[PDB]
């Protein structure tokens, strides 16, 4: 097993990147640790050296990102764990360190592996090396470990307490930063339900702010009994039907929904967004908390078919809100033709809606999506189409709905699922995306055409790290379904000029990006523009031609004294110029005897011709 | 049913349910069947509880008072002690409710509106609508008894919403209870809390006892519960801190002192030592008690044990004549256990154990503690059995392990065979207190992590004993299980701040074996009697090494006589006897002592480098009298008898400038500059800052032919770069003054190995001399260049990415409305200072010249078509005659853009409008986080920049509106940066000088102990600035600056926060509009008259209560609000600092940590007079003072502030070097501003001195009280705040 | 273990703060259930040895039980007719006994150095260098 051994890790921790399912590749390394660890350690301990800088540095990044709980308990156990005894680990046992104060939080077996390192790390390092390495975390680490005290297990408890007191006075040494406190920030009363006694006709309110958020805990919970998911499902339901105010019915709701003007008046252009939303009140982030809690009640088995008929029936609720608040008819005045997108549309505690705004549906749709568990999205998925749908049938038309100021909130919330740090909350991002992409009005899309464009290159640049469990994989297919959607030559002039401002613009980005130094989003801005180039019959330097004022101080390198940028930016200069030569029709004739383009191409040469190291090695390089 | 429940937990289905069909044999007595029924309430499965619900409904009247009566009196709750039973208590009351009414909410506001409702605010559709009217129609019928009948149970599954369900309940359905039934439920309330029951649920951590009496605190018509159960409630059920906030309450209120002694034992019990001493202090009948208590809570044990001595015998005159007066009896019980824990502290561990013991009134626990520590076994053991009987408390810990010490060290003959089970015991049973103590570890928490350390050594020690056992003595491996062990006991060690007593535990306990080692190799080629001497006299001598570094130098001499005792030592460890011993006197006719062991010691035997360790003594004992000219031989043989000794050539070169400052004598100079350098080389990182300030402070001495330069120059070579990083801003100012061109050799050292360090301060520097220059390339400038140039030429990638982040940084300065607002706040804070400066004379006033340039500057970038027209119509000229009448315009304007940038957006991604930020990732270069390199941490602990999150959000600053970017460290950690763009370089750069300061003194505070022993930090927030104008300050979120606060109630209130200025003036004006002047009676009427109508008394308390609602919360926050303030009150007197304003504290919500928003040095315009002497030394204020009034102002504010002043006032800490040299670089910038040689010293050298002289003043100790406590005083005294400016805001 | 009067004292008051004389004559209409470790935790204040909470109970049951119900004085008079007097005598004691406690240079040259001349530290510096060298 010797050879081929570090294919088997450095191919493993690459592939996993990239994978779709990267569970199988790191419990192969689970496995290999087992079997090579006290088993074989006399060739793989020191043929594992040379791995330990790159693969001890690879896990801890990882453990250090944020990832599924059963995803993050197997990172932190592979920092751990690894096949190298006390020495030869010292040096990058700083990496270490990081993975260790999170096994002391999660789970019990973590806890006790946590635990297990670090005894043995205390006896053998002496306390003044060990001590120094644990001043970064020491904030932390000393707190996990006296809360691990606290613990229920005894086996936890005395093995923790034990190493406290080998921890001479280190363990009571005062800390730079103090332990965090809880503190409410809102000094208003949260949501609450009436509640009336026979005691002399007087009633109280108790307050839900912990019910509701209890409630959706159970349904996140994976091991909940049948029975409190039920109960959890009731909590959350009667609580939504007692904030929601049922104050119409037939006739007086059908007049408003039949009403002229609103089904025949150009819809306002009004532009919502989060960008101006003050802060979630207690009541809005509770009644977000109660939707989402509503929608997973519907996708979990044995409770969706007394819950989907709500959530459904419900959705249609606030959208038919939403569009009476800001359409034709009567409309908010923070709708008005020419109103900003001022905080008055979002509940505030000041300037707020005098009421609970629709808009908390298309967070609770948002937060549904950029939840771990994907399965969500389905369920989510079915909101969008919901208020699409009843959108489309209150406004009497597919693209006078999606004009509605309602969807440039969903535009750019769901959007902005793409700009979150986890990989399952960007996949949240780019699923929705995809369904508004084709489900919607083509030249509604053309609209929000730059929009979805920047988003999913962010994802794509973003997640050059560990990548996802398949989300740049899914955000190239996305994205070149989108330049295919709107890029497909049809007729009339108002969709062709979208087309044509759509098209530019996003022209635009892409040849923006061709030089742009992360290799993900360059490769694919690359093949965006092939993509683009047969959806239409125009050239790829035709369909590059009139954005040449961006990569004009570029493509030729403008002798940007070429050591001054790093790698990355070298190779995307250099990648970015081949690609703008190479075509056929060849923008930008790099001529030698011209300026600038001697020098680049001298030193594009020098550097092929470097041969011994250190010219080869320059401190860039 | 006894039986069935613990032998088979899974099969009770079929007797659970049983004992309902009970139900009806019970009234057709079988009474003894209750303890099963109530385990048939909690269970587990929802089926069979709700079937035992129904009779335990039924059973009762469906009233709100009688159940409370019966969950209070009538039941019983001891059959299910280890169950939550509040989950009951919640289901018993909501099962009263009204089931069937429709579901509603009181909160209409945050219901979301109906469909129609926008009226009322002024086919395909058919089906839908029709349909919908059906989905409502569902809705309609939901009962509220639904939510309840699911509320309930959901209570069940989690403890956490049950526990919060009964605090928010019980208040509630409180006041329906009519003000009779509350009557009669408070009283048996107060039985119910004291009652037998509860004793089972102590263990369980949220007793259903803990949440119930957090539950009562909340009822608006307060429960009167006796400060005795208050003290036994919180001592058991984990309650501490809700019992003595709850105790301090009536105590500031409110035969009216049996509350301080229950609240004076729970001070003692958390171990808030400074807290309790100042509640002493106030009540204390002797004045004997207080000299005692101030003495004993600062150290100088030697002396607050006499004060207790003298106190005794005087309260012995008094019993002869007088009567016993009860109320005295517990200062007398303080005496006591007092003088014991000093004499404990003393090491007078002989006398307490034959005291322990005496004829009668024996004190068996006190000779437990005492005995061992003596060899004195036998007593030991007789102390021992019988405290077995009566071991009462947490003791049992405690008694576990002197049965392994008795065990051990056996009188006779050991067994040291079951001690495992003895030291797992103790060890389970000590975890067993610490789940009972709060939430937050705190001093409370110290001795269980104070003892764990020698719980273990008990254990490891039997393996000692075991070894030395002829069954396995002597064998290789166990002498190395001897050996590591050893070798582990002498790197484990306690921290400073522990107290001698214990201290005194972990070595005595020690000692033991290093006598039992040696007895073994008594037997033989047996050198481990070698080892086993030097443990003990290593152990020894680190023992009384701490003793003197505690101050307790007396008994530290006395520690150190002990090892004469021992036939031999190892001759490197009578080195670090005379060495400690040498020292001892130092610290203190005692030349004579001292010079009499340095003389006697080392006849004619030592090693080189030892001996000259032991010369270097010599030259500063001898620097200390007058005698000095034999120290300068004594210091040059020493030095070059090793040339490697890092204290010889620190302590001569202080000679040297000891006697240079006076007599100017150059060549001294150089020799000075000289033994410093070269003492920093060797050592490495800190403890040599003290040595590189004054290396830079002599630098100032330099002539025109730059001697001590060229002498630094030479010799700055070896000294590691690492060490510099501490002193760029004051090698900075060095570089762009004369004689640079002979650092820019050094300082091109510093960058070429730190180029972020440098960069980021030499790029503003050259920015700034450039501006400053434009204004009307020059040396300095060239001389930043030249660094820059070369600086690129190594690192070129990482200058790059540097540059490229501070250009993208220009996108985030603020838009045009917020920037003309930030004028107005600033326009109208001078108008109000320069305002108050022409009180006094006629209030209408006049507007300066200064004003006027603002004013006309606003003008300038404002002349927004609407607004336009408007702010140049309204300031028609800038500012025409009245100065009080202009503030008037500038608060209206300051409403009018206030709310026009509320609607500003609080959100903008990084990729939008800056590509670089958002593209930026590790690997495009390796960048240290902003601000890492401010103090030259030794460790590598260096976090790389991986990401800048998306995401920015825009916040408000005191007066100004700032964009915070969030970084994304290669740890993984969010670091939240907030860049800060403002002008006026000259004085933001003044800002950072006291923050290098305050990190700077900082390191000093750690080493000593009464400061580390109170956790005291100064908090200084990490500042790097890249521009003359903008820079990055690591802004924690949920920091809000103390004004804030103000506002933040204000609001709520129906005023605005600007009234009380306003209030002040006016009524000002009236008094002086009729001819008379302001006299010092009438500040005080406007300043009482505000504070109870616009400012009450209780506001910062009020915000704190409901922002901390969780006890444990509010005492920590409270008292690290408090630490942390007696740091910044310090800091502004001491230093000299500008005053205190209400905008400049920022309160840090999450962890109670208070940094000032840019301090600076007050330091008069037209000389370095450095004048701080306002009427206040420091902010103490009401509202600040009413959070801690009766004890936190008094014992750990007046205590913080004196043992920092403490601190600071040792001699070996160099704070005249630390201030010297940053204060000179701060004079050099005052000089610059108002328009070098000698006269520079003049000022900086009267500066520090006056500084010295207030730290000296009120560090000092006398036979009593520090003078901290006048100043306190005064600092908080109405005389004085209603002498200060308006806009100060005394009132707050 | 010597026994006071104070205590009593102590005794009565704190079992006032529960039940009545036959301790649970009925432990009162409802159940309070007489918890003993507060009776001992107040005891505790008025000493300086610690009355374990099953000793506390024994000596209320002992002792205060038939001397509280007399048909020597009662311990409400007693209390009153000592003035505190044995306490005070205790502390008094207390404090004798912690008072009678508390009244109880050639090597130099052999090493090359010329003591009597001081070297400047450039000398020193420099020669410093030398040995490098």
């Amino acid at each position: 097993l010797k050879p081929h051994l570090h294919k088997i890790v450095n191919s493993s921790m690459e592939l996993a990147q990239t994978a779709k399912e990267p569970y199988n590749y790191f419990l192969l390394l689970r496995a290999l640790f087992r079997s090579i660890g006290g088993g074989s350690h006399d060739l793989l301990y020191q043929e594992f050296l040379p791995l330990l800088p790159n693969l001890l540095q690879g896990l801890n990044m990882l453990q250090s990102g944020l990832h599924k709980q059963h995803m993050k308990d197997l990172f932190v156990e592979l920092c751990l764990t690894v096949p190298v005894r006390l020495s030869s680990l010292l040096p990058y046992l700083p990496m270490l360190m990081d993975p260790l104060v999170s096994a002391l939080n999660g789970s019990q077996t973590l806890v006790s592996q946590g635990l297990r390192t670090l005894e043995l790390c205390v006896d053998n390092l002496q306390p003044d090396f060990l001590y120094d390495h644990i001043q970064p975390v020491r904030a932390e680490l000393m707190q996990a470990l006296w809360r691990t005290l606290r613990n229920p297990a005894d086996s936890i408890s005395h093995v923790a307490y034990r190493v406290l007191g080998k921890f001479g006075g280190s363990n009571r040494k005062m800390l730079k930063e103090s332990q965090k406190l809880h503190y409410v920030v809102t000094e208003v009363q949260g949501p609450s339900i009436t509640v009336e006694f026979s005691d002399c006709k007087a009633s109280l309110q108790l307050p839900m702010e912990k019910a509701i958020e209890t409630a959706l805990d159970c349904l996140k919970s994976a091991n909940t009994e049948p029975y409190y998911r039920r109960q959890a499902w009731e909590v959350i339901k009667c609580f939504l039907v007692a904030m929601m105010s049922l104050e119409d019915n037939k006739h007086a709701l059908y007049q408003l929904l039949a009403h002229p003007n609103f089904t025949e008046k150009t819809i306002p252009n009004v532009i919502i967004s989060h960008r101006y939303k003050a802060q979630d009140t207690p009541a809005r982030k509770t009644f977000e908390q109660a939707l989402t809690g509503a929608f997973m009640s519907a996708v979990i088995k044995d409770l969706r078919p007394s819950a989907l008929p709500f959530v459904a029936s419900l959705i249609r609720h606030y959208t038919m809100v939403a569009v009476a608040q800001q359409c034709g008819p009567f409309l908010l005045p923070c709708y008005q033709v020419g109103s900003q997108p001022s905080t008055a549309m979002f509940h505030s505690e000041e300037n707020g809606s005098k009421g609970m705004d629709p808009l908390v549906l298309i967070d609770a749709i948002a937060i549904c999506m950029a939840y771990e568990e994907k399965e969500l999205c389905k369920i989510g998925e079915v909101a969008l189409a919901v208020i699409f749908d009843v959108a489309s049938i209150i406004l009497g038309s597919k693209e006078r709905a999606c004009q509605l100021p309602l969807f440039s909130y969903i535009v750019e919330r769901l959007c902005a699922c793409c700009y979150e740090q986890a990989w399952y909350a960007k996949l949240g991002g780019v699923v929705s995306i995809k369904f508004l992409m084709e489900r919607l009005p083509l030249t509604w899309v053309l609209q929000n055409q730059q929009t979805f464009l920047k988003a999913l290159l962010f994802v794509m640049m973003d997640l050059t790290g560990e990548v996802s469990n398949g989300a740049v994989a899914m955000a190239k297919t996305t994205l070149e379904q989108l330049l295919m959607r709107c890029a497909t030559p049809l007729r009339a002039e108002e969709i062709v000029a979208a087309q044509e401002k759509s098209f530019h613009h996003v022209t635009h980005d892409l040849v923006r990006e061709v030089t742009s130094p992360n290799s993900t989003v360059r490769k694919q801005a690359m093949h965006s523009l092939q993509v683009l180039a047969q959806v239409t019959g125009k050239s790829v330097t035709v369909i590059m031609e009139p954005h040449k004022e961006v990569l004009q101080d570029m493509v030729p390198p403008k002798k940007h004294l070429l050591r001054h940028q790093p790698a990355n930016a070298q190779i995307g200069l250099m990648e970015g110029n081949t690609f703008c030569t190479t075509l056929q029709p060849r923008l930008f004739t790099m001529d030698l005897n011209v300026v600038e383009h001697k020098v680049f191409y001298t030193e594009l040469l020098n550097l092929c011709e470097a041969e011994d190291s250190a010219l080869t090695k320059l401190p860039c390089y | 049913m006894t039986y069935i429940e613990k032998r088979f937990p899974e099969d009770l289905e079929l007797n659970a349910q049983f004992l309902d069909l009970v139900n009806y044999v019970y009234r057709d007595l079988t009474a003894k069947l209750e303890p099963a029924f109530l385990s048939g309430l909690r269970c587990a499965q929802p089926l069979i509880r709700a079937k035992f619900f129904e009779v335990f409904d039924n059973s009762m009247k469906r009233r709100v008072y009688e159940r409370l009566l019966y969950v209070t009196c009538s039941q019983n709750w001891e059959a299910m002690g280890n169950h939550f039973w509040i989950k009951q208590c919640i289901e018993l009351l909501l099962a009263v409710c009204e089931k069937s009414t429709p579901i509603g909410t009181s909160c209409q506001g945050a219901m979301l509106p109906s469909i129609t409702n926008v009226i009322n605010l002024a086919n395909q559709l058919h089906m839908l609508t029709n349909r919908h009217d059906k989905f409502l129609d569902t809705l309609r019928e939901v009962k509220t008894g639904a939510l309840l009948s699911a509320f309930v149970q959901l209570c069940h599954i989690s403890t956490t919403l049950a526990e919060k369900t009964w605090v928010q309940l019980f208040p509630r359905l409180w006041k329906i209870l009519s003000d009779r039934q509350q009557h009669a439920l408070a009283g048996e309330i107060s039985p119910f809390l004291c009652s037998g029951s509860h004793q089972v649920q102590r263990d369980c951590q949220p007793s259903a006892l803990n949440c119930f009496v957090e539950a009562m605190s909340q009822c608006v018509p307060p429960i009167p519960i006796r400060p005795c159960v208050l003290k036994y409630l919180g001592k058991t059920h984990n309650l501490w801190f809700r019992s003595t906030l709850m105790l301090e309450h009536q105590a500031f209120e409110k035969p009216q002192q049996e509350i301080l002694d229950s609240l004076a034992e729970l001070y003692s019990l958390l171990q808030e030592e400074d807290m309790w001493a100042g509640l002493w202090q106030k009540r204390c009948k002797y004045s004997e008690t207080a000299t005692a208590i101030a003495y004993e809570q600062h150290g100088f044990f030697e002396q607050a044990q006499e004060s207790y001595e003298k106190a005794m015998d005087k309260a012995k005159k008094e019993h002869e004549r007088s009567n016993a007066s009860p109320a005295i009896f517990p200062e007398y019980q303080l005496w006591e256990d007092h003088w014991i824990r000093c004499s404990k502290e003393l090491n007078q561990w002989e006398a307490l154990t034959e005291y322990g013991q005496s004829k009668g009134h024996i004190n068996p626990y006190l000779v437990l503690e005492c005995a061992w520590r003596v060899s004195n076994w036998t007593a030991m053991k007789e102390a021992l059995v019988q405290v077995e009987v009566s071991c009462p408390k947490e003791m049992a810990w405690k008694v576990n392990m002197y049965r392994g010490y008795l065990a051990i060290c056996h009188p006779e003959e050991q067994q040291l065979s079951f001690i495992e089970r003895l030291v797992e015991m103790a060890s389970s049973l000590a975890i067993r207190e610490w789940r009972r103590l709060p939430h937050v570890v705190s001093h409370v928490h110290t001795p269980l992590l104070q003892a764990a350390q020698q719980i273990i050594e008990l254990q490891e020690a039997a393996q000692i004993n075991a070894g030395l056992q002829p069954t396995n003595l002597g064998r290789n491996n166990s002498l190395h299980d001897m050996k590591t062990v050893v070798k582990t006991w002498r790197n484990r060690l306690p921290i400073v701040s522990d107290d001698l007593s214990h201290w005194s535990s972990i070595f005595m306990w020690r000692q033991h074996h290093y006598q039992g080692k040696p007895t073994w190799s008594g037997m033989p080629s047996s050198n481990n009697a070698m080892l086993g001497v030097h443990a003990s006299a290593s152990a020894i001598i680190q023992y009384g090494k701490i003793a003197r570094k505690q101050g307790l130098v007396n008994v530290a001499l006395d520690i150190l006589s002990r090892i004469h005792t021992i036939p031999t030592v190892p001759i490197v460890d009578c080195f670090q006897k005379i060495r400690q011993q040498v020292k001892c006197y130092l610290q203190l006719n005692e030349c004579m002592q001292g010079l009499e062991v340095i003389e006697s010691t080392n006849l004619k035997y030592f090693t080189k480098e030892m001996t000259a360790e032991f010369y270097a003594l010599k030259g500063m004992f001898l620097a200390q009298i007058n005698k000095s000219e034999e120290a300068n031989k004594a210091f040059s043989a020493a030095v070059q008898m090793h040339d490697v000794l890092v204290k010889a050539w620190a302590m001569w070169g202080d000679y040297l400038e000891n006697i240079f400052v006076k007599e100017r004598q150059l060549h001294l100079g150089v020799s000075a500059i000289t033994c410093y350098l070269h003492a920093c080389r060797h050592q490495n990182e800190s403890k040599s800052r003290k040595y590189l300030a004054k290396v830079l402070w002599l630098l100032s001495f330099d002539d025109d032919k730059n001697t001590l330069a060229d002498a630094v120059d030479k010799y700055c070579i070896g000294v590691p770069p690492i060490q510099w990083l501490a002193w760029i801003p004051q090698l900075l100012t060095c570089l762009v003054g004369s004689e640079g061109k002979l650092l820019l050799n050094l300082i091109s050292q510093v960058g070429r190995v730190y180029p972020q360090a440098v960069y980021f301060p030499i790029r503003t520097l050259y920015l700034t001399l450039k501006i400053e220059q434009r204004e009307r390339a020059t040396a300095p400038m060239w001389r930043c260049s030249r660094i820059m140039h070369m600086q690129r030429e190594l690192h070129p990638t990482l200058l790059s990415s540097l540059e490229g982040i501070v250009d993208q940084m220009v996108w985030f300065r603020e838009n045009w409305h917020e920037e003309v607002l930030r004028q107005l706040q600033q326009g109208l804070a001078k108008c109000y200072s320069v305002a108050f400066e022409k009180s006094g004379a006629v209030s209408d006033a006049k507007i300066t010249p200064h004003t006027l340039n603002f004013v006309k500057k606003l003008v300038s970038t404002f002349g927004k078509l609407k607004g336009q027209f408007t702010t140049d119509f309204d300031f028609s000229v800038p500012g025409s005659m009245k100065l009080h009448n202009l503030i008037s315009k500038l608060k209206k304007w300051i409403k009018i853009l206030e709310a026009k940038t509320k609607q500003l957006p609080k959100f903008f991604l990084i990729e939008e409008k800056c590509r670089f930020l958002s593209n930026f990732s590790a690997q495009t270069a390796e960048v240290e986080i902003p601000g890492e390199f401010l103090m030259p941490k030794p460790t590598h602990y260096y976090i790389k920049i991986a990401r800048f999150m998306p995401r920015v959000e825009i916040v408000q600053k005191h007066n100004t509106a700032a964009r915070r970017l969030y970084i994304r460290g290669h740890n993984g950690k969010i670091y939240p940066y907030l860049v800060m763009n403002d002008a006026c370089l000259t004085e933001s750069r003044r800002e950072e000088r006291v923050l290098q300061l305050l990190r700077l003194l900082n390191p000093c505070l750690e080493k000593r102990k009464e400061t580390t022993k109170r956790h005291l930090f100064f908090t200084v927030p990490r500042v790097v600035a890249v521009s003359p104008q903008m820079r990055l300050v690591e802004d924690n979120p949920s920091s809000l600056s103390l004004v804030e606060i103000y506002k933040q109630r204000c609001a709520k209130k129906g005023i605005e926060h600007d009234n009380p200025i306003s209030r002040y003036y006016d009524r000002l004006a009236t008094v002086q509009a009729r001819g008379t002047q302001a006299s010092h009676q009438v500040l005080r009427d406007i300043l009482k008259e505000v504070q109870s109508n616009m400012v009450p008394r209780s506001m910062l308390k009020e915000w704190a209560l409901h922002t901390f609602p969780n006890a444990t919360d509010y005492w920590t926050f409270r008292k690290m609000f408090t630490i942390q303030l007696a740091l910044i009150g310090f800091a502004e007197f001491v230093l000299h600092l500008n005053r205190l304003n209400p905008e400049m504290l920022q309160i840090a919500q999450d962890t109670g940590k208070l940094n000032v928003a840019y301090f600076r040095f007050d330091i008069n315009d037209a000389t370095g007079d450095l004048d701080a002497n306002r009427p206040v030394p420091f902010r103490l204020t009401p509202n600040i003072s009413e959070f801690l009034t009766t004890i936190g102002v008094s014992g750990p504010l007046t205590a913080s502030m004196i043992a920092v002043a403490r601190c600071f006032a040792q001699p070996n800490f160099k704070v005249d070097g630390i201030l010297k040299t940053v204060l000179r670089d701060e004079i050099i910038a005052w000089h610059k501003k108002t328009q070098d040689s000698q006269q520079l010293v003049s000022l900086v050298q009267k500066a520090v001195t006056a500084i010295m002289t207030r730290l000296h003043n009120l560090a000092q100790f006398e036979g009593g009280e520090s003078k901290v406590n006048t100043l306190v005083a005064a600092a908080n005294s109405l005389d004085n705040l209603c002498r200060m400016d308006p806009a100060w805001h005394p009132w707050l | 273990p010597e026994w006071l009067i104070s205590e009593d004292w102590a005794l009565l008051q704190a079992v006032k703060q529960l039940l009545e004389l036959p301790l649970n004559l009925t432990i009162v209409s409802p159940a309070h259930t007489p918890n003993w470790d507060l009776v001992s935790d107040v005891v505790n204040s008025c000493s300086r040895i610690y009355r374990s909470s099953k000793q506390c109970r024994n000596r209320y049951e002992n002792v205060i039980i038939p001397r509280e119900e007399g048909k020597p004085l009662r311990t409400s008079q007693i209390y009153a007719q000592d003035e505190n007097a044995t306490h005070t005598q205790l502390y008094t004691s207390h404090f004798d006994l912690m008072k009678m406690t508390a009244g109880k240079a050639s090597v130099l040259a052999e090493s090359g150095i010329n003591y009597d001349k001081p070297l400047p530290p450039i000398q020193v510096a420099s020669l410093r260098a030398e040995r490098i060298a």
